[PDB]
């Protein structure tokens, strides 16, 4: 159970003097989805390539999932899995050289999970209660949805920052109205664990160091983890 | 085919109506950028992109936002057109040792 984050420890919006607009791209109506897939080809060794196509725009029919390491890499290469994540094309690469563009390619973290055995008896799916905190007040909570039993943790934040993008402005192309933010999920085992919700300091936000955080593949049991979203404004 | 195509490349807007100017490029370029002509004098820029997801704040970001959906596509956006932003509009699509612009977008917001 990580230490619950102190003010501190949390990144302020106000020390970010870039485009927002960067970490809003990463969450508003964004992510690459795909179901009973397998992997087709490997980069390095703790990343596995799958033939997914762009749901939304034409921009990749290949994704490039980083994970910890060879072992995680490892566990997933053979499996038939369902995927989920926020991807990213700066700096995505496949070879030594930072800035090349890969035509037809898009990357992200972790974002995978065994599909034999991981759904609900019907198609149905499992609500899980987001409770929002603004400067330590419940003012609003909602449910995301998942149609898995075992979900990453990856999933469920990208559908509570879509949710809090759309009704809350929780980045807006510029700044935000909120100064902190982090997401904390609280597991059946009294376990529990945060993301810091804001970009570091200065005037660059590197969209892929931010999702390396997603290549743990940490996931949760969606019938039993609670979730709060706390932030702080101006 | 013309490496960058601008559109529209005539607008009349009325003061508080969004606007969105298209730049479509045909070179792939990882980079691309909008700018507005100082009558006369240079271009400044508005906001950039270093690829597909990311835009910068060029050096007068204000008023305008913008979106990069595609390597392709680089759009400017004026959520709500102001008279000072009435302006010739160019963008450009940068890489491997080219620079290319648009034949321009005349704006005038009355
Ligand atoms: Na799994
Ligand atoms: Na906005
Ligand atoms: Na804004
Ligand atoms: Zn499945």
């Amino acid at each position: 159970s990580q230490p619950d984050p102190m003010p501190d420890d949390l990144h302020k919006s106000s020390e970010f003097t870039g485009t927002m607009g960067n970490m809003k791209y990463l969450y508003d109506d964004h992510y690459v989805s795909a179901t009973k897939v397998k992997s087709v080809d490997k980069f390095l060794a703790h990343d596995l390539i799958y033939n997914i196509s762009d749901k939304k725009l034409k921009n990749y029919d290949k994704v490039k999932t980083e994970l910890l390491n060879e072992d995680l890499a490892k566990k997933y290469k053979d499996e038939v899995v369902d995927v989920y994540g926020s991807n990213y094309y700066v700096n995505c690469y496949f070879s030594s050289k930072d800035n090349v563009w890969w035509p037809g390619k898009t990357c992200m973290y972790g974002g995978i999970t065994k599909h034999e055995g991981n759904h609900f008896d019907n198609g149905n799916l499992q609500n899980v209660l987001v409770r929002v905190y603004e400067n330590k007040r419940n003012t609003i909570s909602f449910e995301v949805q998942t149609d898995k039993k075992s979900v990453t943790a990856q999933e469920l934040d990208i559908k509570a920052r879509n949710f809090l993008i759309n009704k809350k402005n929780l980045y807006e192309f510029n700044s935000s109205p909120y100064e902190t933010g982090y997401i904390k999920f609280i597991e059946n085992n009294g376990n529990t664990f945060w993301y810091d919700m804001m970009p570091a300091p200065g005037d660059k936000f590197d969209q892929s160091k931010y999702l390396m955080m997603y290549n743990d593949n940490k996931t949760v049991d969606s019938k039993s983890v609670k979730i709060e979203v706390h932030l702080t404004t101006k | 085919e013309a490496a960058v195509t601008q559109s529209p490349r005539n607008k009349v807007a009325v003061t508080g109506e969004k606007v969105t100017l298209s730049c479509q490029q045909t070179n792939n370029h990882n980079n691309m950028y909008w700018y507005r002509q100082d009558t006369g004098h240079g271009l400044r820029l508005i906001h950039y992109s270093y690829g597909v997801g990311n835009t910068e704040k060029g050096d007068i970001p204000d008023g305008y936002e913008a979106s990069r959906p595609s390597q392709e596509q680089f759009s400017l956006i004026l959520e709500s057109a102001t008279p000072s932003q009435t302006s010739v509009y160019f963008c450009a699509s940068g890489g491997g040792g080219t620079l290319y612009f648009g034949a321009g977008t005349r704006l005038s917001v009355l």
